[PDB]
């Protein structure tokens, strides 16, 4: 239920996510960026 | 994880005026040959690797 990092090596076939892909989630961001239209932006990120 | 391994380059903007670039390989081994054209696009000739 949260997102994990999957390793893309990793064939395991058992398992589903229900937490949305941040793929995802960074293009409907980089979309709403690109609507605002900036120039200039800043990422705070907390954890690695 | 590879952006895991250079955060300190990553934050590097934050402390000087170095403009960053950051492009990923693709999964195919072979298919650098469309990704290297950027290089020859961007005119982009400080690459790490
Ligand atoms: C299950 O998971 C799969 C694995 O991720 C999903 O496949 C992926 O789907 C996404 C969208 O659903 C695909 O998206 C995009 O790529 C196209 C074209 O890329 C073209 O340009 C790239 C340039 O580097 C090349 O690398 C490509 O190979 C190809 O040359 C873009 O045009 C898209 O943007 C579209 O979406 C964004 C949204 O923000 C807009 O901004 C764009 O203008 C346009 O609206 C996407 O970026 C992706 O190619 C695909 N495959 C991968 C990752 O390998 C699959 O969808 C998913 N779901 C199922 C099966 O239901």
């Amino acid at each position: 239920t949260r997102w994990k990092h999957q390793v893309s090596d990793n064939k395991d076939s058992f398992y589903v996510s229900l937490y949305p892909d941040f793929s995802s989630l960074s293009r409907a961001i980089l979309d709403l960026v690109q609507f605002f239209k900036w120039k200039t932006v800043t990422v705070v990120y907390d954890d690695s | 994880t590879g952006l895991i391994r250079l955060q300190e380059l990553i934050k590097a903007p934050s402390r000087y005026n170095l403009r960053l670039k950051i492009r990923q390989l693709p999964a195919d081994t072979k298919d650098a040959k469309p990704l290297l054209k950027e290089m020859k696009r961007g005119k982009e000739f400080h690459v790490i690797f």
